[PDB]
């Protein structure tokens, strides 16, 4: 099974699971500078692709 | 010198948040919306509104003193 893999097959997977997703997030502090959900809601899907 | 990681000291306080995509965008809209309207409408009205009132009553008294100081004598216009 892990012979089978190849770059095609894990840029294929990873944009199924990644990319236009919601995330779960924990944090614990001292965590002020932790970005808002927004801010990490739209790092899911980029710019220039 | 003021961004995010420097403004102030907080201890013991837990925030929770559900994602966008998550909820409705409209809510409760015309159920909790207009009971809201109408008692932040009851909380200001004595305190906005009797100036105005007032500057109602000074502009009635005004525009009508005027014409009858002007051209309109129906009874000392005589000899």
């Amino acid at each position: 099974r892990i012979a089978e893999v190849d770059a095609s097959v894990v840029r294929e997977v990873c944009s199924k699971y990644f990319y236009d997703q919601c995330p779960a997030v924990a944090g614990l502090g001292p965590i002020e500078q932790l970005p808002d959900y927004n801010r990490i809601r739209s790092g899911m899907f980029w710019l220039r692709f | 010198g003021r961004e995010f990681g420097h403004l102030t000291r907080m201890r013991h306080v837990i925030t929770y948040s559900l994602s966008p995509f998550e909820q409705r965008a409209f809510p409760h809209y015309f159920t909790k919306g207009i009971p809201n309207v109408l008692r932040r409408t009851r909380a200001c009205i004595l305190r906005v509104a009797p100036p105005f009132v007032v500057f109602y009553l000074v502009y009635t008294w005004g525009t009508q003193e005027f014409e009858k100081s002007k051209r309109k004598n129906p009874a000392a216009y005589e000899n």
